[PDB]
């Protein structure tokens, strides 16, 4: 163990290598300083940031040299957006197919193209610059983290001020970011863009920079712009109405939100971040002591409270830690349900392949982050928590009354199980012994989503009524009567909720709020319970406590975050399944000379999606045909990873059925072999740790599972969109 | 321009005088309006001039949408 | 409070990078009027083009002035160089004796006061910059033109 | 300089053998690819 | 069950009168789960439909509850 | 054979613990350090030696051109020759890597030489790719203008 130096030691047994990646980044476990914590996590932060900079700088120079990103642009509506080039060997050209454009090459998924194409952005020779000033910032950045840690490091005091970090952090990161990112829009993608609409061709496009220079060019069109002393120091404001809009819904002709009203969107959401930056206290006075207002709040119920969080959430990483992956995870799952039903790229919402796969790309990066909340919030509860020092008393309480809300949450998900999952089991049922009458479905007992549909409603009568600067709707999947369609593909239209969406919805509530049973009850009994009096001595991350008791396996807090790790895939598993059906049922599909729309699966959803049997014949079977026969296409890297997903998964079922005392003794018989033959090892071999078994099982469950279905979806988007 | 522009200019400059009024408050020395206006409204007020040009611009902004 | 050092320091905090605050003080000032000197001398009687391009020159721009401005760090970061006649037994701070011929001559403070012309000819060249660059057009032009309609 | 060297003698040490042995693999394959048999 | 599905697939394929599709698909395992798995499901998932029911509405049930109880244990 | 004088690359200061001007030509020049063992310099001396005393005769072929402003069976045999002989000659002299105050200015001064030559020899090809010009006439040729 490099880290510390009893760890760092002499290597005995195979266990020393194991346990050094697995504390790597324990930060917290090498040193009780604080300090030297804080300078370590702030540097490692940079070191990110490098990273996932030299990640964009890939993405732009794949772009440049080795994408028909300008072949795509002229004709975006039947061109294969791809990036990335095989080469010939072994057999590999083969991944190399028709994308368009006269070009070989794998067809993507990442978006990109659409996203440079609300940028602006023309040729290559762009694409070429923004590379490598990405990569200039990989080398700052990078530089940043030795020079923090190594010359120049902060006092825990510099990290302490949160007042002051917060106030820069939603003002001079989000606010003047969304204004700076306001300005490209209007002088450089606007007009580039309205070219682009035009059929004028990149080419014929004048430079970005000849757009800001003169008005003259970007004058003719959006003839606000011709006031040179302009009506903003008017005041008026009402002229400039012309390249902003509160328009909404979607353009016909690009099927992505209108740029028109996303500049105008960045330009509130600036100042609404510059004034809202405005808050805390700092050293000229102004301001507030978010110390003093959170000691304010305090109630008949909760009696002290919130009095002594602020020490807390300045002492501890981990509590922020938990609340930050909390939430982080929450926005990127409200970003996959934004960006499906508000397509805010040109050419996105009908490039199915790559919404497909954002959708279900951020849904489990949002999963993913919410489990690590309950990791680093009973993380807090095992290390941090400590009340003769820091008391808060709302935490108290709650560790007093733990025992009924586990008790209720366990409810709660027996009631939802049964009220989500039997009524497929009774329509399964139903529906073999010959009596569809008797489902649950539209055609017979029909249990109507009667709220949900009227949300919708007063959505679709918005604009005019209470949203008057509104002339069309919010997304169009809340239209009513409209139907946009960009090339011979449906961009979007109203989404329709019958008696099967008011199942899947049943579903979802189920397997969050059993994922949340899981998790919160891990966090809650970290320190103690009845069964173990003294689970905190034991530490955040042990395998048990023995088989005494009737057997304690499992009793720690990683461990529920292992098996709430199973059960988030088990959720949104279902979450991109009901998305991805839905969509090829009731909305993607090719529309008509006469208007008549015919959808991928044909409205198959609404009486087949309430059977078990029907996801697994309607979806499952039918929709696989595409991953199951790609086999000598270009599909054939889809057709291996499906079935190499298949294996490691089942491969994980190896390490979560068994335990580690039999590989123990397994080994002896072979370390035997060895001795016999001189080829013994000094390192003795050991089999894996009781809990380090565990966590080999789930990762290689889930990238198992989740490597399978992106196989799944993929073959299946591209082949058919 | 002329005249008319250096009384809307001026009225821009005048948005910002009336959020002087919220909080003016006044009382020098008595009552106590202003100790009360610079004991927890302010921590100075052209500091308020400066808030002026800010909320000012929105809340013509707004009384015009309100 | 920006002015409060404590550090040990990567130079945010402590006492240099005023240093330089200091001595941009004279380029600023040599960068100034010498630069007006081709705008005024003519007055008596973007790409541009001179002699080759100018990018070689810099090669020798940077050149010249590494060869020059680098021994001065050294004096700073250790009071000798000693290559070549080259004496520096000056401070770091300031190395009048054997570049200023015959006079040595440094308290009133003038420095005070050179360090005064100073940071108004940064601003005075801060000037030149923001304003020959949003208009369109130079320094001199606007000025004239702004005496001549104020209001 | 002795320590640059022992760093390159951990595990490090694999990564560059395997990618020296999939690199003459590789390349002899390019010599003669669609080998399924030794013929001489 | 490597060697129950071994039996059945090479026996079904015989009695279809066409051995020659187990020849060339057995070398390969995508050929097993299409070809085996895959391609003979069809009449069994479609024991009951939300159109019609068959007689095989019992093998369709049984063939869900059978991958019921084994992901439950 | 030590010396805090020797003209340093960088004055001001420059002072590895390994160097010292013990050896000739010590300018005190390897931020690097690329050899801070004994082995490590002890090899990269006898390196940055043969090195020289090759580009040295390169150069020698840069003597050539300006006297004049390739084989009877080439390559193939004439390398194996080549191989087969300084294979031997090369080969008994690493046998010999691992088993006057007047001669120290001849290796200091023969050492700086050499230095010259490999940035030299350099110098004539990396102005020669991408570029195809030779460098016979440069000197004066291309002094007409920048
Ligand atoms: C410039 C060269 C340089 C050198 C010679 C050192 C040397 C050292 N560092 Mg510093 N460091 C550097 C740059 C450097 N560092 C930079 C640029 C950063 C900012 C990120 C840091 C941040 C840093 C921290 C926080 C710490 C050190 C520490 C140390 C000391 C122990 C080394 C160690 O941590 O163990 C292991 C050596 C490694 C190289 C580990 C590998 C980590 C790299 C970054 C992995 C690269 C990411 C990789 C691409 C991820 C993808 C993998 C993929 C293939 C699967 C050692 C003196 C530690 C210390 O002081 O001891 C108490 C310590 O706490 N360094
Ligand atoms: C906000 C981001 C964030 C940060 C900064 C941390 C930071 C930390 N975590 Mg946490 N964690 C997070 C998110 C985060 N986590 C999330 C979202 C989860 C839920 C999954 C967890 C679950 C978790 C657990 C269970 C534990 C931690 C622990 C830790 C601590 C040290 C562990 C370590 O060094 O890593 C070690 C790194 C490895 C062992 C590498 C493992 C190999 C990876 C998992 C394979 C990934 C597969 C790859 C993506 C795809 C296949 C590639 C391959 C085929 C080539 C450290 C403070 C440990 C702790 O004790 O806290 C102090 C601990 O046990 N975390
Ligand atoms: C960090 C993300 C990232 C990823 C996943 C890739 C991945 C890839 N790159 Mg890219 N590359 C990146 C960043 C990235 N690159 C950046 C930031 C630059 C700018 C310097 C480049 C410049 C670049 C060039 C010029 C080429 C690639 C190529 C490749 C492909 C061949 C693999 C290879 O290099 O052979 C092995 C690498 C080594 C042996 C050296 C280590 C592979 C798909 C090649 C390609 O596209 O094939 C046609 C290719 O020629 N890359
Ligand atoms: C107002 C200006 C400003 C900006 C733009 C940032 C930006 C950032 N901060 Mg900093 N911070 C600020 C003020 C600012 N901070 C102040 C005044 C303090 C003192 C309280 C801090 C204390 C602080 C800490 C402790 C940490 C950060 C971190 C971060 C990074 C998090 C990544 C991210 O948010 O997304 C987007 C990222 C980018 C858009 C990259 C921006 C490129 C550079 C950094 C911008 C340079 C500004 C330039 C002159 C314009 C990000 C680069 C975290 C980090 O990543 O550690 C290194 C971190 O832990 N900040
Ligand atoms: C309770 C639900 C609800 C919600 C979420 C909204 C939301 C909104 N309204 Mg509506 N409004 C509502 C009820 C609601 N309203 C009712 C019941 C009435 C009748 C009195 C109105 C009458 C109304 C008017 C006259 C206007 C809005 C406007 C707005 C938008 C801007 C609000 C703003 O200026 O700053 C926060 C915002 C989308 C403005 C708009 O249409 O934006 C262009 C606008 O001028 N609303
Ligand atoms: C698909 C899942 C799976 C796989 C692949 C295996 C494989 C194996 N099991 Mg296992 N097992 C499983 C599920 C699985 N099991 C389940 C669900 C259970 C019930 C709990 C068991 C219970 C069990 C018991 C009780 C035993 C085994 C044993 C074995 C080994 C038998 C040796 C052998 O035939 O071939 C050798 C190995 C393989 C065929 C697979 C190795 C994987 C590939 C081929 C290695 C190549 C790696 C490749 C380079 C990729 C690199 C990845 C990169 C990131 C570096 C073999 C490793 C026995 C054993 O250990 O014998 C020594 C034994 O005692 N299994
Ligand atoms: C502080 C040091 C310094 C000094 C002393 C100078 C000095 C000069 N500069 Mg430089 N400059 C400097 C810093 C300095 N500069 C810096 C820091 C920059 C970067 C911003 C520049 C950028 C710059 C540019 C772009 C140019 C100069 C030019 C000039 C020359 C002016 C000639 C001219 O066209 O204008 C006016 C004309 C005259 C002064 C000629 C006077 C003629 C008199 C009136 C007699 C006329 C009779 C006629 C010649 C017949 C001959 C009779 C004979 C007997 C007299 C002059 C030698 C110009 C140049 O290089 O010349 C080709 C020029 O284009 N400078
Ligand atoms: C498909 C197999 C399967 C099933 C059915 C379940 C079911 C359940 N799990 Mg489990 N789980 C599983 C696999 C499964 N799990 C796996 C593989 C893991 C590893 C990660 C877990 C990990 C796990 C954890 C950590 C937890 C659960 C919990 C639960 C319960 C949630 C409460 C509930 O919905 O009750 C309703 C029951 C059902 C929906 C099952 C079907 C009910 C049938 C259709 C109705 C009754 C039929 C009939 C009347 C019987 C009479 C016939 C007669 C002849 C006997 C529920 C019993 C949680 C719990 O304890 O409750 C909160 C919990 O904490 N699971
Ligand atoms: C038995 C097999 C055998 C082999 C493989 C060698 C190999 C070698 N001998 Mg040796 N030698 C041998 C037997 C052998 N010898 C016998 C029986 C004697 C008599 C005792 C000698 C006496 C001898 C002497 C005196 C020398 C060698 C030398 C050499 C090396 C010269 C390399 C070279 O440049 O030539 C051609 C290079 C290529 C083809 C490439 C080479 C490693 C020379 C040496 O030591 O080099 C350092 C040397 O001087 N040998
Ligand atoms: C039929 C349709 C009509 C809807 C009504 C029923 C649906 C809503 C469920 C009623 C819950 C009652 C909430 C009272 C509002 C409320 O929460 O009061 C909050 C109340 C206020 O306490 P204080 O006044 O002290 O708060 C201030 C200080 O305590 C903090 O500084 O605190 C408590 O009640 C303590 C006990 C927790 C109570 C636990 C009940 C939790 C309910 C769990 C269900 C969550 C549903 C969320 C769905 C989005």
């Amino acid at each position: 163990g490099h880290f510390s130096r009893t760890i760092a030691k002499g290597p005995d047994t195979t266990t020393w290598i194991w346990n050094l990646h697995a504390d790597a980044h324990d930060f917290d476990s090498h040193t009780s300083d604080l300090e030297e914590i804080s300078r370590k996590v702030f540097s490692a932060h940079f070191g990110q940031l490098s990273i996932i900079f030299l990640w964009l700088s890939g993405m732009y120079f794949h772009g440049a040299r080795f994408s028909n990103y300008e072949a795509w642009l002229n004709d975006p509506t039947h061109i294969r957006p791809s990036a990335q080039v095989v080469w010939p060997i072994v057999g590999q050209e083969i991944l190399n197919g028709d994308v368009g454009g006269g070009f070989r090459g794998i067809q993507i998924t990442s978006g990109f193209f659409q996203i440079w194409r609300a940028s602006g952005i023309t040729s290559e020779l762009q694409l070429y610059c923004t590379a490598i000033g990405a990569l200039v910032f990989a080398g700052l950045m990078l530089f940043a983290g030795w020079f923090h840690y190594h010359k120049a490091a902060p006092k825990l005091a510099w990290f302490q001020d949160v007042e002051s970090m917060l106030n820069h952090h939603l003002a001079g990161l989000l606010g003047l970011g969304s204004l700076s990112w306001a300005r490209h829009q209007v002088h450089v993608s606007l007009p580039i863009n309205q070219f682009l609409n035009a059929g004028v061709d990149p080419k014929e496009i004048p430079l970005p920079h000849e757009f800001i220079l003169n008005r003259d060019l970007l004058a003719q069109l959006y003839p606000s712009f011709a006031e040179g002393a302009t009506p903003f120091f008017t005041l008026n404001w009402s002229k400039y109405a012309d390249f902003l809009t509160f328009r909404g819904g979607l353009d016909p002709l690009t099927g992505g939100l209108w740029l028109t009203d996303i500049a105008h969107h960045h330009l509130a959401i600036a100042i609404l971040f510059l004034i809202a930056g405005h808050m805390y206290r700092t050293n000229w006075g102004i301001g507030h002591g978010i110390k003093d207002i959170l000691e304010a709040h305090k109630g008949p119920f909760t009696g002290q409270g919130h009095k002594g969080l602020y020490e807390i959430l300045t002492t501890s990483w981990h509590a922020q830690l938990s609340i930050n992956l909390a939430m982080l995870g929450s926005l990127t799952i409200v970003v996959a349900q934004h960006m499906y039903s508000m397509p805010p790229y040109p050419y996105l919402a009908t490039d199915y392949a790559t919404q497909l796969s954002l959708f279900t790309h951020h849904m489990w990066i949002g999963g993913f982050l919410i489990v690590g909340a309950a990791a680093h919030a009973a993380i807090f509860m095992v290390r941090d928590y400590d009340p003769t020092t820091r008391y808060n008393d709302l935490l108290d309480r709650v560790l007093r009354h733990r025992d009924a809300i586990i008790s209720h949450l366990n409810w709660v998900c027996i009631f939802l199980g049964f009220h989500s999952f039997g009524l497929y089991i009774h329509n399964d049922t139903m529906s073999a012994l010959g009596r569809p009458q008797d489902m649950f479905s539209d055609t017979a007992i029909q249990l109507q989503p009667v709220f949900a549909q009227w949300i919708q409603n007063t959505h679709a009568l918005a604009p005019g009524t209470t949203a008057p600067g509104a002339t069309a709707s919010t997304s169009l999947t809340w239209g009513g009567g409209d139907l946009v369609a960009v090339g011979n593909k449906v961009a979007l239209l109203p989404i329709p909720l019958g008696t099967a969406d008011f199942l899947v919805h049943h579903i979802h509530a189920f397997t969050i709020h059993v994922t949340v049973l899981i998790l919160l009850k891990g966090v809650l009994f970290a320190r103690s319970s009845r069964l173990i009096p003294d689970k905190a001595n034991l530490g955040f991350r042990f395998p048990c406590d023995g088989p005494g008791r009737g057997g304690t396996c499992q009793v720690s807090a990683w461990d529920h975050v292992f098996l709430g790790l199973f059960w988030m895939y088990n959720s949104i598993s279902v979450v991109i399944f009901h998305f991805s059906w839905k969509m090829q049922s009731d909305v993607w599909g090719s529309i008509n000379d006469q208007g008549v729309v015919t959808h991928i699966t044909g409205g198959n959803f609404a009486q087949s999606s309430i059977t078990i049997n029907g996801w697994l014949r309607d979806f499952l079977w039918a929709q696989a045909s595409q991953v199951i026969q790609s086999y000598g296409s270009s599909l054939s890297a889809y057709g291996l990873f499906f079935l190499g997903a298949h294996f490691v998964w089942a491969f994980s079922l190896m390490f979560l059925f068994s335990g580690r005392g039999y590989w123990q003794e397994l080994i002896e018989s072979i370390v035997w072999a060895h001795n016999k033959l001189k080829v013994a090892p000094a390192t003795q071999p050991r089999a894996l740790s009781i809990v380090q078994g565990r966590a080999v099982g789930v990762t290689h469950y889930l990238l198992g599972g989740i490597a399978t279905t992106w196989a799944f979806f993929l073959a299946r988007i591209i082949a058919v969109g | 321009d002329f005249i008319g522009s250096s009384t809307n200019v001026i009225m821009v400059a005048s948005t910002t005088l009336m959020l002087f009024a919220g909080r003016f408050g006044l009382a020098p020395s008595a009552n106590r309006k202003a100790t009360a206006g610079l004991k927890l409204e302010a921590r100075g007020d052209p500091a308020g001039f400066t808030l002026a040009d800010t909320l000012a611009c929105g809340t013509v902004g707004h009384i015009i949408g309100v | 409070g920006l002015s409060d050092p404590e550090g040990t320091g990567g130079f945010i905090e402590p006492r240099w990078l005023a240093y330089g605050e200091v001595i941009n003080g004279r380029f600023a000032m040599l960068g100034a009027v010498g630069a007006i000197a081709p705008e005024y001398l003519g007055k008596v009687g973007g790409t541009y083009n001179y002699w080759a391009d100018n990018y070689t020159l810099f090669v020798l721009e940077m050149a010249l002035m590494g060869f020059a401005e680098h021994r001065r760090f050294q004096d700073w970061a250790k009071p000798g160089s000693m290559g070549k006649g080259n004496p520096a037994y000056p401070g770091g701070p300031f190395f009048n004796p054997l570049g200023f011929g015959k006079d040595e001559k440094s308290l009133k403070e003038l420095k005070l006061k050179e360090v005064k012309n100073g940071r108004l000819a940064m601003l005075a060249i801060l000037g030149y910059f923001i304003q020959g660059l949003v208009t369109g057009v130079g320094p001199y032009q606007n000025l004239l033109d702004h005496v001549a309609d104020p209001v | 300089r002795d320590l640059k060297t022992y760093l390159s003698v951990a595990p490090v040490a694999s990564t560059l053998w395997f990618a020296a042995l999939a690199g003459l693999l590789i390349e002899i394959n390019r010599l003669f690819p669609d080998a399924l048999t030794f013929p001489f | 069950g490597w060697v129950t599905f071994y039996w059945h697939w090479k026996h079904i394929t015989l009695w279809q009168g066409n051995v020659s599709q187990f020849n060339e698909s057995s070398t390969y395992l995508m050929g097993w789960l299409r070809d085996y798995l895959w391609l003979n499901s069809s009449q069994l998932i479609n024991g009951y439909t939300p159109l019609v029911c068959n007689s095989l509405s019992v093998w369709a049930w049984m063939f869900l509850f059978g991958h019921l109880v084994w992901a439950t244990g | 054979v030590a010396e805090p004088d020797r003209p340093l690359w960088f004055p001001g200061s420059t002072p590895p613990p390994w160097l010292d001007g013990s050896l000739p030509g010590d300018f005190g020049f390897d931020p690097l350090g690329l050899g801070s063992d004994p082995e490590s310099l002890r090899w990269n001396v006898q390196a940055e030696l043969v090195h020289s005393r090759w580009a040295m005769l390169g150069a020698a072929g840069i003597f050539i051109p300006e006297f004049l402003t390739e084989y009877f069976t080439d390559t193939t045999t004439l390398f194996i020759v080549e191989l087969v002989f300084i294979g031997w000659a090369e080969g008994r002299r690493w046998a010999d890597i691992l088993n006057p105050q007047k001669l120290k200015e001849l290796r200091t001064k023969e050492i700086k030489n050499g230095r010259l030559a490999m940035l030299a020899v350099m110098g004539a090809w990396f102005q020669h790719i991408y570029t195809g010009t030779g460098p016979i006439d440069n000197l004066f040729a291309h002094l007409a203008d920048p």
